[PDB]
């Protein structure tokens, strides 16, 4: 009970055939469009989500035509729930091409028929007038893309993996336009299955030369079409098996909805096809070569951060204007914000996200505050006529070898949006900034990016870093000095932006850190170097029976049940809350703070003043704990730094030193006064 | 060393709606005409 | 046979239940590597707990600990470990093996290269990948370059391999176990100086090490009498002198490893409590030696996680669902005997 109008690609798989009950079952396939049509129409119409009473998808639809908006987004594990599509959900993974085009007529049917059914407005002919589209983005687990089988060709599977380089915007025909050479009558035909007939005699019954149609190139309709190359991350790895990269085909309102670095789930539609022999002949191989067809991508999780909005400003807009539903950021709900409200009203806040961080890693209080901290970061400021300064926070861990130094590293890379996991001898300067290679495929020289540019707006752990060679750290000054990198190599000559917090661990020399000597004789770096740092952590592990008990009987709890078990926030609401922190505030400094802040400094600058005993203060300290500052404000939700926070930075930077323990003349340790 | 490849075919869906001035529907009239026809009520040119 | 393919059936059942029935499991099975060897009888032990392996776990929110043990051995020329290497690598189904500045940069790690048959680059694995979800056996540890031994680091560290370099930013996966061998400083040992100066190698990486083996060359009159008799009646035959033993073959033993695998025993209070008392007198007491500049490491939480493998791999050997107090037992009697011949 409603109006009907066919499209063309219904139309064109109008062709039915025999053996079913119905009729009209498509040749090769199971499906019949009666039944499909009419369950897509059922199920549209009622399902709840068991709020979970309300109509789910009508509202949908609603909000949907009252913005304007002409995708829908679809979990295909609903299907599951509802009685009819049990059978609609196979449909559709068996046979994607035919099923969305079917889904589609049924969407704008339905569309017409809500609005004509109700009387509410009379301005229908847009909507009568325009496309709409459906895409399915929850299809089952799969296996990996090794794991595929020829006969799986034309399914719809999903993905997971990162982004590495995309060809620029290819113009792909639709509509070619000839003319005749002798009476310039000019025709168009339409691409069909990748073929153009061209015409062989003007139709004019005055003109009706043979072979006078000529293509005018510029007059023809052409579409968008984009290549990604993808390295794929596999939840399910075989023995001894390495990765490759994954090519992607993405058309129409999806190009440009990706950038190398970004971390993704695609799910699309799995293809095969053959390749020409050479460009002179028209021979071609019997081997042939995959790809994917993008049809929905997602790039947002909840296990881990948002990416900073300040970094893709532009990209945005460019979003609206292109009409493309791709989301960057999550939703959040009336209930959520005020649960984040009512989180951040308590008075434990602090301690309480210190210990939410790394559940599973003992005691570090100052260290996971210092994690805490660095994720928040600091107030980016921008100067009106050119001017940038950044809040950026970079760290570094020293300490006994043994200690859990690097579990941290491992947790702070899962959590991130971007990031990578470097190690100090295993890098190379142009590997760590950029490289030109030769692609496979178009058999031409192309740049690719590396570790620190990928690592834009994002972490880079990097582990040993006392065994990188000079060469190799000589690149680090201008990222943690200006965030900003700049080549000068055969055809490029620019500067890239390198917005990414450092977070490095480094070794002492001999076996363990010997407090009867300073600092500066059991670390392995240049004393200059390690000035440029916001903060130092010396991990000292000192024997003490009760700390040991504790620590023992944390490990083997973990061990009682085969599964984990273990007042902490979940990682979720944790996540949400740090994004929200984030991209919602922007704390501001205020005259009380900087009386102390410089009183601080001076006295830093004054204490310790016989050289090479200790790091000497900086103006590194004073930026250092203006970030921290403004971090601690940030978080809780505040809009103004103040003295409570400038005594915190400060007094994190000395503990995480532990000057408190540290003789001031000779520069070492008592082992005595420091607390476990 | 291996021998040469083949080709064939099957009948599946309905082509075009079959036009008159084609070879295949003339084959069919005239083998209508050679099995039907009839005179004297006798089948004249199928009996010979 | 890949242990991944294993399953049950009554032609694997009355091979394993006969086994059993034999009894003695783990000396027989101990007894059983490398036959032709006399003596280190607590190196094989430690050996076949390395095959055997520990028990995973996934503690949640994505992080993760390791379930493979690692094992070193230290010692002076002539003493075989270069056999003992070639045999666990050949009893092990995925084994790889190795020989200092032989195998370096590349040999390691992964090359890119370009495929004949299809046109697409590919990463070709070296020795670690290669011997993923198996033992690589490394002769001549010491004389490895500094690359070489930061990639072992990693490896050791977190199974995982990464690489940034021009044309390639990746991760590889590197489920591996590792075993080493490795000779003092100059040559011999010298009991005059440290431990620690008698060896090239990093305190670091020597720590990271689940088991440490030392073996020293003293002699002794006695039972020097015992090796030469074993190796001459050896050499005179082509088997073993014992008679008493019957040396099980590697394919039965392939088969018990394999059905011992599937097991997953879990930890209980009782068990903890011993082990929490033992770590705290252990960690105590080292202290202590750690201070004269007599021990090669300070212990640490390593040394518990490698206590807690080691009770879980003889359980499993054991093939039960629990552990107990005499497995925990005797983990710490292997991890006191390791470093027996500094002391004679
Ligand atoms: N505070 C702690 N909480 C939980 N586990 C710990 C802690 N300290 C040490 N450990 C254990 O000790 C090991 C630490 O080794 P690792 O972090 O790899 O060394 P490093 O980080 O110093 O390179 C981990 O396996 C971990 O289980
Ligand atoms: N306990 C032993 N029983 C039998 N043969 C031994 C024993 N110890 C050493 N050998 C012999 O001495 C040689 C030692 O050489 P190798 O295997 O390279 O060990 P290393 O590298 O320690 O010298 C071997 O050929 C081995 O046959
Ligand atoms: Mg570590
Ligand atoms: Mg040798
Ligand atoms: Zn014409």
């Amino acid at each position: 009970r409603s109006g009907v109008n066919t499209l063309d690609t219904s139309s064109s798989s109008a062709p039915p055939s025999e053996a079913s009950e119905p009729l009209r079952i498509i040749w090769g396939t199971n499906v019949s469009i009666q039944e499909c049509t009419t369950n897509f129409r059922n199920f549209l119409m009622s399902f709840k989500y068991k709020t979970d009473e309300e109509l789910y998808y009508i509202k949908q639809l609603n909000e949907m035509r009252e913005l304007g908006t002409s995708n829908l987004n679809l979990d295909a594990r609903n299907l599951l729930a509802y009685k009819q599509t049990e059978d609609l959900y196979h449909q559709l993974l068996n046979y994607p091409q035919e099923v969305i085009s079917i889904m589609d007529q049924t969407i704008k049917d339905c569309m017409v028929s809500l609005i004509v059914d109700n009387n509410l407005d009379y301005d229908l002919d847009e909507i009568e007038t325009k496309f709409y589209k459906v895409r399915p983005y929850n299809v089952g687990s799969c296996k990996g893309m090794r794991e595929l089988n020829p006969n799986d060709i034309d399914k719809l599977i999903n993905l997971k993996g990162l982004v590495l380089r995309s060809t620029p915007v290819i113009p792909d025909m639709k509509v070619a336009f000839f003319k005749c050479n002798v009476c310039d009558h000019t025709m168009a035909v339409e691409i069909d299955r990748g073929v153009i007939q061209e015409p062989a005699r003007c139709e004019r019954i005055d003109c009706n030369e043979p072979n006078s149609m000529s293509l005018i190139h510029n007059r023809c309709s052409f579409a968008d079409k984009q290549v990604i190359k993808l390295q794929e991350t596999p939840d399910f790895v075989p023995d001894g098996q390495t990765p490759h990269s994954i090519s992607l085909c993405v058309y129409d309102e999806l190009v440009d909805s990706c950038r190398a670095g970004d971390r993704i789930e695609v799910t699309g539609t799995f293809r095969s096809i053959p390749i020409r022999a050479n460009s002179r002949q028209r021979v071609l191989k019997s081997l042939y070569k995959t790809y994917v067809d993008v049809v929905h991508v997602k790039k947002v999780s909840d296990k881990r951060l948002d990416v900073d909005t300040s970094t893709i400003e532009q990209e945005l807009m460019q979003n609206k204007v292109d009409h493309n539903e791709v989301e960057e950021v999550r939703q959040i709900t009336d209930q959520d914000l005020a649960k984040i409200r009512e989180v951040a009203a308590r008075e434990d806040l602090y301690s309480l996200l210190a210990r939410s961080i790394a559940p599973s890693i003992y005691e570090l209080e100052d260290v996971k505050k210092g994690i805490l901290l660095q994720l928040f970061g600091g107030t980016n400021k921008t100067f009106t006529k050119g001017g940038r300064y950044r809040g950026d926070i970079n760290i570094l861990l020293c300490g006994d070898p043994s200690t859990s130094k690097s579990q941290i590293l491992q947790y702070v890379h899962k959590i991130t949006p971007r990031g990578v996991y470097t190690s100090g001898k295993g890098s190379s300067a142009v590997g760590l900034t950029a490289y030109i290679t030769r692609d496979v495929d178009t058999k031409q020289l192309v740049l690719e990016s590396g570790a620190l540019v990928l690592s834009d707006g994002g972490v880079c752990c990097i582990d040993e870093f006392d065994k990188m060679s000079d060469s190799t750290r000589s690149v680090l000054h201008e990222v943690m000095e200006q965030q900003t990198i700049s080549i000068a190599k055969a055809g490029i000559i620019t500067t890239l932006n390198a917005r990414s917090s450092i977070l490095a661990s480094a070794n002492p020399i001999g076996s363990r850190y010997n407090p009867n000597l300073p600092v500066t004789e059991n670390i392995d770096l240049p004393p200059p170097l390690l000035s440029r740092f916001d903060l130092v952590y010396l991990v000292l592990d000192k024997v003490d029976e009760k700390n040991d008990r504790e620590l023992a009987k944390h490990l083997t709890n973990l061990y009682l049940e085969d599964k984990p078990e273990h007042d902490v926030l979940p990682v979720e609401f944790l996540t949400m809350y740090i994004s929200y922190a984030k991209e919602h505030i922007h704390p501001i400094i205020t005259e009380a703070a900087k009386t102390e802040l410089v009183r601080a400094y001076v006295g830093m600058r004054k204490m310790g003043d016989s050289d090479e005993k200790r790091i000497t203060a900086t103006t590194r300290q004073l930026e250092s704990m203006i970030r921290l500052a403004e971090a601690h404000a940030k978080m809780k939700l505040k809009n103004v730094v103040e003295l409570e926070d400038v005594q915190e930075a400060v007094r994190l930077i000395r503990s995480a030193i532990k000057d408190y323990a540290t003789d001031p003349k000779t520069g070492k340790i008592d082992m005595n006064l420091v607390q476990t | 060393s291996f021998d040469r490849p083949e080709i064939y075919s099957a009948p599946v869906l309905q082509g075009e709606s079959p036009n008159d001035d084609d070879n295949t529907e003339i084959i069919k009239s005239f083998k209508n005409f050679i099995l039907e026809f009839r005179l004297d009520s006798q089948f004249i040119y199928r009996d010979q | 046979k890949k242990f991944a393919s294993f399953s049950l059936t009554s032609d694997v059942e009355e091979r394993v239940m006969e086994l059993i029935t034999s009894g003695d499991v783990y000396n027989r099975l101990a007894k059983s590597i490398a036959p032709e060897i006399y003596g280190n009888l607590d190196v094989k032990k430690a050996l076949l707990l390395l095959l055997v392996g520990g028990v995973d776990k996934r503690v949640g929110d994505g992080m993760k600990i390791r379930g493979d043990i690692n094992v070193c051995l230290m010692g002076d020329p002539g003493v075989a470990k270069s056999q003992l290497l070639k045999a666990i690598c050949k009893i092990s189904p995925r084994g790889v093996y190795t020989t200092g500045k032989g195998s370096s940069g590349v040999g390691l790690t992964a090359a890119v290269m370009k495929d004949p048959v299809t046109d697409e680059m590919i990463l070709e694995g070296g020795a670690l990948v290669l011997a993923d979800n198996g033992i690589c056996c490394i002769d001549e540890f010491d004389k490895m370059d500094e690359s070489d031994r930061t990639a072992i680091h990693e490896v050791m560290e977190q199974q995982t391999i990464s690489i940034s370099k021009a044309g390639i930013n990746t991760t590889l996966n590197a489920r591996t176990s590792i075993l080493a061998a490795a000779n003092p400083l100059y040559g011999r040992y010298n009991p005059r100086l440290s431990p620690l100066d008698n060896i090239n190698l990093p305190a670091a990486l020597l720590s990271r090490f689940d088991i440490l083996f030392l073996m020293l060359d003293i002699p002794s009159r006695d039972d020097d009498e015992k090796l030469a008799e074993h190796v001459t009646y050896v050499h005179m035959h082509n088997k073993q002198p014992d008679l008493d033993f019957t040396p099980v073959e590697p394919s039965k033993m392939r088969e018990y490893i394999a059905y011992a695998k599937t097991k997953r025993p879990v930890m209980s209070e009782a068990v903890n409590d011993y082990v929490v008392q033992a770590y705290i007198r252990l960690r105590q007491d080292s202290k202590r030696e750690m201070d004269s500049k007599f021990s090669f490491g300070q212990a640490t939480p390593r040394t518990l996680l490698g206590i807690i493998r080691l009770s879980q791999a003889l359980a499993k050997l054991r093939l039960a669902d629990m552990v107990d107090i005499d497995d925990v037992e005797e983990a710490l009697r292997l991890v006191r005997v390791s470093k027996e011949s500094l002391y004679q």
